[PDB]
């Protein structure tokens, strides 16, 4: 959140690994940006 | 001296130009405390 602009950058990349966050290099492209204006201080995900 | 507060208007296409009904829009906006999420249209001209 930057002055009420809330921004997302992201990636899906394929891998093949058993355990840990893979070592390596890839960047996240910008996906979306929403002028939500609010004061996020904390957050939670959503499982299904 | 108890009175019900409302008084529904009476409409007749016969009425005087004043007692006739008139629709209103007030384009209200509250200004300049947050990120802008409206603008007027941005013109364009053909490419040389
Ligand atoms: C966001 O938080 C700051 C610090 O508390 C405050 O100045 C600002 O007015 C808040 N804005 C909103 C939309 O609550």
């Amino acid at each position: 959140n930057i002055d009420g602009y809330f921004k997302i950058y992201s990636k899906h990349t394929p891998i093949n690994l058993v355990r840990d966050l893979p070592q390596g290099f890839s960047a996240l492209e910008p996906l979306v940006d929403l002028p939500i204006g609010i004061n996020i201080t904390r957050f939670q995900t959503l499982l299904a | 001296n108890c009175y019900f507060p409302l008084q529904s208007y009476g409409f007749q296409p016969t009425y005087g130009v004043g007692y006739q009904p008139y629709r209103v829009v007030v384009l209200s906006f509250e200004l300049l405390h947050a990120p802008a999420t409206v603008c007027g249209p941005k013109k364009s001209t053909n490419l040389v």
